[PDB]
């Protein structure tokens, strides 16, 4: 059986800006299986309310999801994305850097 | 809309 | 060209009984229906703005054949586990897409479907749309059960005339947004990695469609980007976003360029920094 591993990206609906709402975003794609647990985080706390795009895949046949919620950046507060699949011997934490 | 009709495997 | 593709899956769950379905119908790239037989509604429902003003008809029909497909792919499961000997105790998945793309007439360019088993090829239509083709070793028995049973000509009459018929259609309904080309906002950050090199990051933001493709090329120009290349990400607004990456020696940054190249944009444009 095949399987691959989730490429994952956080970032900013719209270029960050200390106090503008802006939106939260984490986007998991290339993976297999289907089953995929996603978590926006705030200070290592896990964000409730957090939704996410109808399951799709490529040509590849490799799935992606975008994982969202409204959030407000601000200068000392850090977010991050925490990703588990069945390929990652342990979740995996890709933190949100407004410069990428 | 989407095919109406599938293949049994 | 415009395209309307749909992407169906089917994951076993050996405990929850039935497995779980799912389709998404897209044009180009905006997403515009899915059914999810795990939801709220299993219904075929609207999700793009411009398909909220269909009737009963309309839904109760695409429901229809979703969940008809579902229950195939129920049916096809098991048989796709008695192909690999696998037990009933594990999960696996069963893909399908199909999909017609219209030329620059506006007319029928071309059609494909394909189905997969646990993330591989398993079953191909073949490129006249006139029989199948196993792309995997398993998949034999499955041509021949397709091909004699002539099952092509039913999936070549949707792909020709029924799915460019509403792909027409489609484009009609939701003209103001699928017909309007997006360009992206650009710019180049500067992000200094040490007292010598820095990365020089090349930003597309908010375009539509996807393709685009951002080039970086200094200038005693062997080759040569070696560039780092993030896959194009979705903005959560129907846009896209995408960037390119390079490192360059400090005072050296000026001798580099960045060529945007998408359809919304009259031509392509250069950044520097």
């Amino acid at each position: 059986m095949i399987q691959r591993t989730p490429k994952i990206q956080v970032y900013s609906r719209h270029p960050a800006e200390n106090g503008k709402s802006n939106f939260l975003n984490c986007y998991v794609s290339g993976f297999h299986p289907s089953d995929i647990e996603v978590d926006l985080l705030k200070n290592g706390e896990r964000i409730e309310k957090v939704e996410h795009s109808d399951l799709s895949f490529s040509k590849d046949w490799s799935f992606y999801l975008l994982y969202y919620t409204e959030f407000t950046p601000t200068e000392k507060d850090e977010y991050a994305c925490r990703v588990n699949h069945v390929t990652l011997s342990q979740p995996k934490i890709v933190k949100w850097d407004r410069d990428m | 809309v989407m095919a109406p009709r599938t293949l049994f495997l | 060209s415009h395209s309307l593709k749909y992407f169906h899956t089917s994951v076993s769950r050996p405990g929850r009984g039935e497995p779980r379905f799912i389709s998404v119908g897209y044009v180009d790239d905006t997403q515009f229906v899915r059914f999810d037989n795990d939801a709220a509604s299993p219904r075929m429902v609207p999700r793009a703005p411009w398909m909220e003003q269909e009737g009963s008809e309309y839904w109760d029909r695409e429901t229809r054949s979703a969940r008809d497909t579902a229950q195939i792919f129920r049916v096809n499961l098991r048989t796709l586990r008695g192909y690999y000997n696998q037990s009933e105790a594990g999960s696996h998945t069963l893909q399908w897409m199909h999909g017609c793309e219209l030329g620059p007439d506006r007319r029928f360019l071309r059609g494909y479907e394909q189905f997969a088993y646990d993330g591989k090829d398993y079953l191909t239509l073949n490129e006249d749309l006139r029989s199948w083709t196993a792309v995997d070793t398993a998949a034999q028995i499955s041509e021949q059960k397709s091909n004699d049973a002539s099952e092509a000509e039913h999936q070549r009459a949707y792909l020709e005339d029924t799915c460019v018929e509403w792909l027409h259609k489609y484009l009609e309904k939701g003209k103001e947004t699928l017909l309007h080309l997006e360009p992206p906002k650009t710019h180049v950050t500067h992000h200094p990695i040490s007292d010598h090199e820095a990365t020089l990051r090349c930003w597309a933001l908010g375009f539509y469609p996807a393709e685009i493709t951002l080039t970086w090329q200094q200038d005693g120009e062997g080759h040569t980007q070696d560039t780092e290349l993030v896959e194009t990400r979705p903005a959560g607004d129907g846009t896209f976003q995408k960037w390119a990456a390079v490192v360059v020696p400090s005072g050296e940054e000026q001798r580099y360029t960045c060529h945007v190249q998408h359809e919304g944009l009259p031509e392509p444009v250069t950044l520097r920094w």
